[PDB]
């Protein structure tokens, strides 16, 4: 269904598929595919959320990797106020062998942004931002390995910026679990939502397998990180495991887009699998990793290494009171040194929106495998399990 | 009268941000962020009346005021008349529009000069449409078209050109209304293969980026007389939908749309065109 | 192919299966 | 399962406006068939007392005309397919095991590592499903509440659909004229896969995938009298109806056809 | 014969609007299928080196999981389907007995004085006739020189229809795949009646008739399978051109579906 | 149940006519007349007990009385359990509707309520067809009631509006028997009217445009009495149909359908939609 | 058959480049540069015999040349005995032709003769596309075409004219297919313009048409040399599907279909008509 194929020289992408689905109760799958340009886009849940979703997915991941031009050249204390140019610097010391002499005298390519609280203009550097190895090239022995993290896309800028930090608030959740295998509490694995859908994928993860529900969100924070785990030992299941997670201020509202988010990479890389597709076909090295995690260890080496702050596990989804403190305020007494890089393009008499959210004082990026800001002001070497601080975290 | 166009401001304590198609501006007036919240919420439209009362209630003097919302992309003025009084086409193949200006008249379109690019000194009235139609495309012709005209009061462009087997007519270009250019497409999409996350080393990026270096243009590939009266048809229709119009009762969607035609298959394929961020179109 | 007579700089690889 | 088809690989081939045309189509034959609109509808354009003039009867060539080649009986090698069944009774227990020697012998191969069936398919797609319904608390069940099932003809296995109870899943099938057909034991829904039914041949696939449905019924119809089974293929059912009560998805799949199984006594 | 039916009694109730939206729809699904054609056209959408992904699979209605109730095949008591004939020869002499033999098992009652057929239809109206064409002259036939022929299945009785050679009746059958079918000895060409399918039901009829075709030459399929002659159902043929070729009334009556017969050997 | 259908009993000199649909009858007994005049000045449906009171007080066999109602077109029996025990009409025009209820009883059809749209803590009881009538379309207002009411047991909706020159009225929308929504619906014919030449509706533009909050207006004729009075017959032909006395059966194959008009030619099309691929209401 | 396909070879300094539909490629051997100038000279077919000698003149393998021919998209070999062996255009406006026959050559259509219509002892061959062309429409023309020449072996027609601000091209009319006249074509685009939002075209205002002598003229905007153009370039592209040298490949199911081209939007819609009830074209 939808089925808009478009020519190679057009602007817009190759295909985009809403696929066709036999269950009235399955979420429904929506992907956009655009040769190797990117890898392809995918969302799924209710209909036109899905077919939101997609084109959302592929527009910001076309503008991360493919899109980015920097707006100069610049030091890091001529591109911004002197106390985040020097949490800049401590941040890139640890990523590269580099001096800090060497840090602080570099021109790096820059792209805007402004800071969070203040809404101060300022700018930060591209080589974080941009996906593709040419934008800021010269930059990279600074800062080598790239991802995704607080990446968004919207209609509105505020929209577009509470999805940067929903998956900001996310992937630093995890990332602090991963590191330390704490979680604040586990959510029953029998939970009935009311939600069809929902229950439809958690009945159908139960009878093939088992599953385990944590909320992982940053200690003290508002709202709610949610990871859902699947794991089976069944001979015959191609995935043996998967993950799926999501941060909102509801928490019934995190458990079911969690879930979601599993049902999705479960599915993806089943339909791989089933395709019979080879390794050359996979070009994104996350896409890789994952991958090889598909085995049961991953499942049983994240839930036997989980350790609750508390031990009742919950029947039911209220939230508490620090659900609803202010989020922002609980962000900025960690750190005032967080920058929203922006972007905005006309479409019709609207404006589409692009932001990441960035900040030197948390993890600059999800692979601990790789050159990271491992000492920031959630982690610091030697809190957490070692093994973890050097492996990536079996996510995609 | 006054369009609004599409922007946000962003408020935290007494901080407030402003965030155009073209400009970011810290706003530290209070009546500012009053008319500033006030547009917003208006949806596209408002009255000269309107926009003088607004101002006036939040203690900003007119015309500083209307300079500022115009200058950083706020608000555009536009006439309720037709936006261009007439159309040039400027053409390596000027031959071809020999009878264009006396036929078109029957239909209501009105060409006033056909005008071969080879000449040097090309002189284009004031809001005027400004058609550039070439067999042999390169990018610098439209970039030598666009730096002599876009400071020409009430000027568009629209480009139309021929790559592979298809005839492309871009969306329209203009400064006043801002809209995308001819740049805003193909240097967005020599980008993503250039950026591509796995290149594709067959691409046909690798072409026109040859024929840029070698200095050649891009041919269109063996037209003959049918596949020219077929360009000339479109040609002719294209105008025909934007004589007339304005932003009083024609869609900013009939300026911000491509048409591309496969002159195998005949058939037309009518696509949105969108500003790319990193256009040079939009450094004002 | 590779060829003798020239470097093939790019493919329409849809074109291409169908000259499927 | 071994045998899995993404339907995402099948969308990547589709024609649109080959999809819209077909369902706008498609859905000019559906039924809103109930009891409560008994009074207020019909069904047959001709009145019932002059349908007897069109039932079993030939359509000539050459009308008026009667010079004929006859062929003599005595070839024919076959037993007389049983009538239809109807009124419909539910007062034995029907075995799974009958319900299974169903569905092996009309859909799938005797060989288990055998991907043919014993029904052809244009480009071997098979776009048709067959979904079994549970319809009496007599018959027996192979997972206590699940009441629809898909059966899997290459895996040679059941799919758990549903757990609709017994006589939602009734009422939905039986259309206005539930007191005539009675209680049956279960039926066989059949069912299209719009996008697989079109992917490949376009148009003509729907054609294809029509007269599939009744190449498999029909082996149902042959099988159903070697066992012992009374069977009935039935249109007069309200299509949307049976849809959301297995919980299908419309956009995708449509059902074409029902067919009643059971016994006849009382 | 006895058994007649004039159109003339069906027309009476037809509505000009359905049979137009029907013939419109109906029309869509043809094929321009010939030899001349062949480098300017194509049947599949899909590519040849992809096809196998899609031929002898099963979509699930829970893709991803495996939780399934197997059945066991020793249920199964019948014999494998061959596989259908292509690379036709036609070098053995067919006899007429053999050909009777198949159509009075296939579409007949064994009993001559019975209107019951082996196969059912909605309404008991069975819209879809039978037409036989002779395709070799090593086929015997019953009247020198006719090569189409009406099957009657209540008088059990052929009508004579067209005196077209063999060679050409071939041509509009076979369409462009002529080559790799080979040399059939005959066809069954199973033709819809438009205003038959239409008069009763409305839509639902055409949907009905589609179905009803695919039960007949199933039937076909199973006899033929029994009485040692090879099969293929097929799609592949100009529909306009057979109905030219067989002095069909387009208007009225459209093939749905080629069914070749013949044998497999060198 | 007795429905009382559409005739007149006429007189004139010692000269007694009965007319109805059906038939005409010369009435020559005073008695029978007498029963005939009384069932005229009710309004639809008649308990059995006054029939047969009516019938013993004209001093007339009851069954041969009957008989002869029945077979003329005086009066049907109904023996019918219907589908939604009550119907509703929801509406921004209430007051067009402010003597429906009264007069649709003589046509069998019942309406509780007319409520204005206007209306907080708007309640329906179990197995309710809701008519939602609409003159100032917005998407919104439809969303709204949908979402109050579509898990209401037994539940269905029909809705009714203006779309350029035609009046709509929607396909009966009842998630128990899982047909096409208003949005279903709506989808079908703003496709129909883009000057595409396609059925297919979806194209980049079409995308771009569902990432969009989904709202909408309708572009309509300004509505004069006459149109009004026609739209009044349609809806109470049309809940007639599903609800009230039936005088002309409908096929099965359409009786759940859309019913549009054009309000120039009067010309009506009755056509069943899909459900639109973009669609929730059958995930719901 | 050796089709010679659209291609570019273009050269400056030591650069040359060959640029066809299907690839790009820098040429760095002067022979095969040679070869590919020769051939791009030369109008669609080329003996093989000539291609050869050309390509032993560049001192380039035969097998090898080929290959690199055919797989860069300048060539392809065919094989296919086609089913009209000529066509013939016949036509009320045949100076709009009057080049035709030679440019059309280099798409691979033989066309072997421009008839005007006031010709008498009109002939035409066996196995012949038979294209009439009508500026000013009439009935009666194409009916003493088709007496003519319906019973030709292997005969067909194809029928183009304009109805209001359509360009329309009948889908092939061939007796030995048996597939719809032109007749069949105007009577499904006659019935569909009414407004009566019904499919069926019968009613007793039509039979009483049908009384009358069976002629008639059509209206249609006033063409100008735009519409001629645009015209002719679907004339070519058709004949070219036909008879010519394919380039796109039709599906099966719409290859012998009409085209009707709307001339204001451009947009073109394939449909298959079936044959019309009171025609008698199936009975000839
Ligand atoms: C409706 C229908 C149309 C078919 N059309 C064709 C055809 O055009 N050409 C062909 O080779 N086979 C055709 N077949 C045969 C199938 O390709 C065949 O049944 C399938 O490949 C499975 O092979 P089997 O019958 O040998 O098991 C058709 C079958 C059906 C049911
Ligand atoms: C496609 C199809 C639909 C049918 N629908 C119905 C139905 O809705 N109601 C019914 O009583 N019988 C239905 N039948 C059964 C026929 O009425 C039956 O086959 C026919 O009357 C001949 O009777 P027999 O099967 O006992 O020989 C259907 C049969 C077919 C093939
Ligand atoms: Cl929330
Ligand atoms: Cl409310
Ligand atoms: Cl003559
Ligand atoms: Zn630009
Ligand atoms: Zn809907
Ligand atoms: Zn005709």
């Amino acid at each position: 269904m939808i089925n808009v194929y478009s020519n190679l020289m057009s602007a817009w992408p190759a295909t985009m598929a809403m696929s066709p689905k036999l269950n009235r109760n399955m979420p429904t799958f929506s992907q956009i595919w655009d040769y190797e340009r990117i890898t392809p886009a995918s969302a799924a849940g209710e209909t036109l959320k899905s077919i939101q979703g997609a084109i959302g997915e592929y527009f910001e991941r076309r503008h991360f990797f493919n899109e980015i031009v920097t707006g100069g050249q610049k030091t890091l204390y001529e591109m911004m106020p002197p106390s985040a140019a020097k949490a800049f610097t401590e941040a890139f010391f640890q990523i590269s062998s580099l001096t800090r002499d060497e840090i602080i005298t570099h021109k790096f390519k820059t792209v805007r942004a402004f800071n969070l609280f203040s809404l101060e203009q300022q700018e930060i550097p591209a080589v974080i931002i941009a996906l593709d190895n040419i934008t800021a090239a010269d930059d990279l022995k600074f800062y080598p390995d790239r991802d995704t993290c607080g990446c968004s896309f919207h209609g509105s800028l505020n929209d577009a910026i509470e999805g940067s930090l929903c998956e900001f608030m996310e992937r630093q959740s995890l990332l602090l679990y991963w590191l330390q295998g704490k979680a604040n509490t586990e959510i029953s694995s029998e939970i009935v939502t009311g939600i069809n859908h929902i229950d439809e994928i958690l009945l159908a993860l139960r009878s093939e397998g088992d599953i385990r529900i944590f909320d992982i969100t940053l200690p003290g924070a508002p709202g709610h990180a949610v990871l859902t785990l699947y794991g089976t030992k069944n001979k015959i299941s191609r995935i043996k495991y998967s993950t799926g997670l999501s941060y909102a201020n509801s928490l019934k509202k995190a458990l079911c887009k969690s879930v979601v988010e599993l049902w999705q990479s479960y599915i993806c890389l089943h339909n791989f699998l089933i395709g019979g597709y080879t390794d050359d076909d996979i070009i994104d090295s996350y896409q890789r990793h994952f991958m090889s995690c598909n085995k049961y260890e991953s499942f049983t080496d994240l839930c036997e290494n989980t350790v609750l702050l508390s031990d009742d596990v919950k029947l039911t989804l209220e939230e508490n009171i620090t659900s609803d403190t202010n989020l922002l305020n609980y962000l900025q007494q960690i750190s005032d040194n967080i920058f929203v890089y922006y972007a905005r393009e006309r479409v019709s008499n609207s404006l589409v929106w692009y932001t990441k959210i960035v900040s030197p004082d948390f993890f600059l990026h999800m692979n601990n495998s790789g050159a990271i800001n491992i000492n920031n002001k959630i982690y610091h070497t030697g809190d957490g399990i070692k093994v973890r601080e050097s492996k990536m975290v079996p996510f995609p | 009268m006054i369009n609004i166009l599409p922007f946000e401001i962003i408020s935290r304590n007494t901080k407030t941000l402003l965030i155009t198609y073209i400009s970011s501006v810290d706003i530290t007036h209070e009546g500012m962020k009053k008319v500033l919240e006030s547009l917003r919420s208006k949806q596209g439209i408002i009255s000269e009346y309107l926009l003088d009362k607004l101002l006036d209630e939040s203690l900003i003097d007119k015309d500083k005021g209307k300079e500022f919302l115009i200058t950083t992309g706020v608000i555009n003025k536009t006439k309720t008349s037709p936006l261009w009084v007439n159309s040039v086409i400027i053409s390596d193949v000027p031959h071809l529009f020999s009878n264009a200006r006396e036929q078109w008249k029957c239909d209501g379109v009105f060409v006033s000069h056909i005008i071969d690019i080879k000449d040097n000194n090309i002189n284009v009235s004031d809001s005027t449409l400004i058609w550039l139609h070439l067999e042999n495309y390169h990018s610098d012709i439209v970039k030598r078209i666009y730096s002599k005209f876009e400071s020409n009061p009430g000027v568009a462009f629209i480009q139309s050109y021929y790559l592979k087997e298809s005839f492309r007519i871009d969306g329209v270009y203009s400064p006043d209304l801002g809209t995308p250019c001819h740049f805003c497409h193909i240097e967005r999409w020599l980008s993503r293969e250039e950026k591509s996350f796995r290149r594709n080393e067959m691409s046909w990026a690798n072409l026109l980026q040859l024929l840029k270096k070698y200095q050649m243009t891009l041919p269109a590939l063996a037209l003959g007389e049918s596949e020219r009266g077929f360009s000339y048809h479109l040609i002719k229709r294209r105008l025909q939908e934007l004589t007339g119009t304005s932003l009083v009762k024609s869609h900013v969607d009939n300026f911000m749309s491509s048409v591309s035609a496969d002159l195998i298959t005949c058939i037309l394929c009518k696509e949105p065109v969108i500003h790319w961020q990193a256009c040079s179109c939009l450094e004002r | 192919k590779a060829s003798e007579f020239g470097v093939v700089l790019s493919v329409d690889a849809l074109k291409l299966s169908r000259q499927g | 399962s071994k045998h899995e088809l993404s339907l995402v690989e099948v969308t990547h081939y589709t024609d649109p406006e080959v999809l819209a045309i077909v369902k706008d189509f498609h859905v000019r034959g559906n039924f809103a068939s109930l009891p409560e609109f008994a009074e207020r509808t019909f069904v047959s354009a001709v009145p019932l007392a002059h349908l007897e003039k069109f039932e079993n009867k030939e359509v000539l060539f050459r009308p008026g005309f009667s010079s004929v080649i006859n062929i003599s009986s005595s070839h024919n090698f076959s037993r007389e397919r049983l009538p239809s069944g109807i009124n419909f009774c539910d007062k034995n227990k029907l075995s799974i095991r009958t319900i299974e020697k169903l569905l092996v012998n009309a859909f799938s191969s005797p060989d288990p590592g055998s991907v043919r069936r014993p029904y052809p398919s244009g480009g071997a797609l098979y776009p048709i499903e067959v979904f079994l319904c549970r319809l009496s608390e007599n018959t027996e069940n192979w997972q206590a509440g699940t009441n629809v099932y898909h059966y899997l003809p290459l895996s040679q296995a059941l799919e758990p659909v549903a757990t609709c109870n017994t006589q939602s899943l009734y009422r939905s099938l039986s259309g206005g004229d539930s007191e005539r057909l009675g209680k049956p034991h279960f039926a066989l829904v059949y069912c299209i896969i719009f996008e697989k039914a079109l992917f490949k041949y376009r148009y003509r696939g729907y054609r294809m995938a029509l007269m599939e449905t009744g190449s498999m019924y029909q082996n149902a119809v042959l099988v159903a009298d070697q066992i012992g089974l009374k069977n009935r293929v039935w249109a007069g059912y309200t299509d949307s109806y049976v849809a959301k009560t297995m919980n299908l998805d419309q956009r995708t799949v449509a059902p074409l056809i029902v067919q009643f199984f059971g016994d006849v006594n009382d």
